[PDB]
């Protein structure tokens, strides 16, 4: 999959173009890896994943999710409020299709307001520019 | 030759403003077209902050001046969800600034450190006509005073003293600290930054831990830290204009029990200075240079940068 | 290969959560590399 010109220049449009893309979240993450924030959009996906995968995994997702990105020193540990985290980690206690929300959307956003507007300026950026077709 | 300076601190303590203002003495600075890119960022920080006192009326059990208000604040969280993030409909604003006017409203916002809101709540909100008047463009101390959480590590390069910059701005929140190992080889210099107004704050990500005291713990395990024996290191004791303005109505026993000295700018910012260079068990040998400052003043930023740089230069013989 | 370095049990929340570059205080910073830890 070799994105047009013309798809790769509405990844600018705003955030939301770009992520809802295939391509666009992997050339996205290759930028995230540089600048150390990759657990970020591993943690969108695993929220996605719960949500419309196949709804009898939702336990096992959600202790999984749990240990790898909300756990006091997590391997992908990320970067949420008090609050957030309290809310996530009692509606775990009794898992759900939505039990991530409050905790999605405070990461979405973190993207979009840090990460996506470097993304745009990067070189890596530039590049999906210049390769398109 | 070639420097690797860090930007290391607690959550909010005024990193990313230091790397702009880097920007704005030692780069491109600011064009147009860059500044309207902070609208949407402005916009939001200001429904936030609002958001996050009408939520403490509650929490902190304080009336609206008039009950009017609480309608208008019904209201107001309504749109919240409905209306395009970093927006500000004729509608919010207007609502915006009839609450920003209660008295009930007020009272909550002078009571800020009892929940979580953002530092410069205050300076969009007292001016909220002019950030929603046709043709907005934002300030470079608009800009300054912005908000967006920092998470990873982002370098910057600049020359300066025929000197290259290599600048890392790191996340300072607990989670994001398990990357800041990631640079931490050959580093030249360090400047921690401390807000000193976090004096009588707590934690976002931990509501029962004092934000001065969770900084007090990262310097001490910083400066004691063998792989930065040969590192210039710089304590910026920062939002001095903030702490100023706070220690005239909160008490720094809040923090250090024991201190017996006036609530005054000086006598208590030379206390907090005390107890931040002192965790310094080495400071015979080296010494930890600080400064005061206001990360969000140009001029005085240059001014300290400038003496860092001395240091620096200094410190390589 | 950061979180497969050994010597983990004992130690308290100031190392794990607020300090975590603590957990390997041990290290020069040439093993880091060395064990894979950057
Ligand atoms: N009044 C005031 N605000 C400041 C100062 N320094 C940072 N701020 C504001 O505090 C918030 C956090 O600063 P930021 O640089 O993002 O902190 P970082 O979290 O350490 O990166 C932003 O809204 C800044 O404009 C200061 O010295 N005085
Ligand atoms: F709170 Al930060 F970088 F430390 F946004
Ligand atoms: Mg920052």
């Amino acid at each position: 999959d070799i994105p047009t010109k013309m798809r790769v220049e509405r990844w600018a449009f705003n955030f939301s173009e770009l992520i809802r893309d295939p391509k666009g979240r992997q050339s996205f993450q290759h930028f995230l890896r540089k600048e150390f924030s990759g657990e970020n959009l591993g943690f969108w996906e695993a929220c996605e994943d719960l949500k419309y995968g196949d709804q009898s995994k939702v336990k096992e997702k959600a202790e999984e999710i749990y240990k790898l990105f909300l756990a006091p020193g997590a391997r992908r540990w990320i970067n949420i409020d008090g609050k957030t985290m309290d809310i996530t980690v009692k509606g775990l206690k009794h898992p759900h299709r939505y039990v991530l929300d409050a905790a999605q959307t405070h990461i979405y956003m973190l993207m979009k307001k840090d990460s996506y507007a470097r993304y745009l300026k990067s070189p890596i950026y530039k590049e999906m520019l210049a390769k398109a077709i | 030759r070639t420097v690797k300076l860090l930007l290391l601190g607690a959550g909010e303590s005024g990193k990313s403003t230091i790397v702009k203002q880097m920007k704005i003495i030692h780069q491109d600075g600011y064009s147009l077209e860059e500044c309207l890119e902070f609208i949407a960022i402005i916009y939001g920080n200001t429904l936030q902050s609002i958001l996050a006192i009408v939520r403490a009326m509650t929490t902190l059990n304080i009336q609206y001046g008039d009950s009017a208000r609480q309608d208008d604040a019904r209201k107001l969280m309504h749109m919240a969800d409905t209306i395009e993030e970093g927006t500000m409909p004729k509608e919010m604003s207007d609502i915006i600034q009839r609450l920003w006017k209660d008295s009930g409203i007020q009272a909550c916002f002078d009571r800020a450190s009892e929940y979580q809101l953002n530092d410069s709540a205050g300076y969009y909100l007292s001016d909220l006509e002019r950030l929603v008047t046709p043709g907005y463009v934002p300030t470079e101390q608009d800009v300054l005073r912005s908000r967006v959480k920092t998470t990873g590590i982002i370098e910057t390069q600049f020359s300066f003293k025929d000197l290259n910059f290599r600048m890392f701005d790191v996340g300072g929140q607990r989670s994001e600290r398990k990357k800041w190992i990631h640079c931490f080889e050959g580093v030249t210099a360090i400047i921690f930054c401390v807000a000193l107004s976090d004096y009588d704050l707590v934690l976002a990500e931990d509501e029962e831990m004092n934000r001065m005291h969770e900084s007090m713990k990262l310097f001490d395990s910083i400066c004691n830290n063998k792989w930065f024996t040969d590192t210039s290191i710089i304590l910026f004791l920062n939002k001095k204009d903030l702490f100023e303005e706070k220690i005239k109505k909160s008490p720094l026993t809040i923090c250090y029990p024991e201190y017996a000295g006036s609530n005054t700018y000086e006598e208590a910012g030379n206390y907090i200075k005390v107890q931040f260079l002192e965790l310094n068990m080495r400071r015979d040998v080296k010494e930890i240079y600080s400064h005061m400052t206001c990360a969000t003043d140009t001029q005085n930023v240059k001014f300290v940068f400038d003496a860092v740089t001395d240091i620096i230069i200094k410190e390589n013989l | 290969f950061g979180d497969d370095i050994p010597g983990m049990e004992g130690l308290g929340t100031d190392i794990t959560v607020i300090c975590p570059w603590e957990a390997f205080n041990h290290l020069e910073l040439h093993e880091l590399a060395q064990y894979g830890i950057i």
